[PDB]
């Protein structure tokens, strides 16, 4: 894929949910045409998702130290990659997967 | 091995029978892969001659001339190596993966 990932034939299927449509009161005299009339409906509940992944270790004979993801030092208003006064859960800066070096 | 000495403007060479050398392979390609770029220093075409053996070395990311973060450093004294004597010897073996027949 282009915006990065890993391509699948087979990809996880995507899983469909739907509230059953519950009818508001019918009339009491037949009539064909369908049941325009819902009682106003919402659902909630849990949702746990698990994956598995398989890691390849880094094994390397470099002798000086590698760059590494590292939190700033320095001190600041809140912290990065938690929530502020208001409860809002933000995200700093985008992470890129790549610190490690191998040779080419 | 030879241990050479220089007295006045003579020169004497003689056998140090105590002196080893280190030989290693990088089974696991650990190191930056020098060959394949058609370096000389190859063994002679021709059986009877003899030829001096190439120094080792390797280049890594840079700006200019100078480093950047990424640029590894290698200390080979850092693989395990067996040291021989005058004695001794060395052997390993190595398979091919398969590759396609060169078509000639």
């Amino acid at each position: 894929p282009l915006m990065g990932g890993f391509g699948l034939k087979h990809p996880p299927p995507q899983i469909l949910i739907k509230n059953t449509p519950v009818p508001a009161d019918p009339p009491t005299t037949f009539s064909q045409a369908k049941l325009a009339s819902f009682i106003t409906q919402y659902s909630t509940g849990q949702v746990s998702v698990e994956i598995e992944w398989e890691l390849q270790k880094e094994n390397s004979k470099r002798w000086n130290p590698e760059i590494q993801y590292t939190s700033n030092y320095y001190k600041s208003t809140n912290v990065d990659f938690a929530v502020n006064t208001d409860g809002t859960y933000s995200e700093p800066r985008p992470i890129g997967t790549r610190y490690l070096t191998r040779n080419l | 091995v030879k241990e050479v000495t220089q007295n006045e403007g003579t020169k004497t060479i003689a056998n140090n029978l105590t002196s080893t050398i280190q030989v290693f392979t990088d089974s696991e390609y650990q190191l930056p892969y020098v060959l394949g770029s058609a370096h000389q220093g190859c063994l002679p075409p021709f059986p009877a001659d003899v030829f001096m053996i190439p120094q080792y070395g390797y280049l890594t990311l840079n700006n200019g001339s100078q480093a950047v973060g990424r640029s590894s450093f290698y200390c080979l004294e850092y693989f395990p190596s067996q040291m021989l004597r005058t004695g001794n010897n060395f052997e390993f073996s190595y398979q091919f993966e398969d590759v396609p027949f060169h078509s000639s």
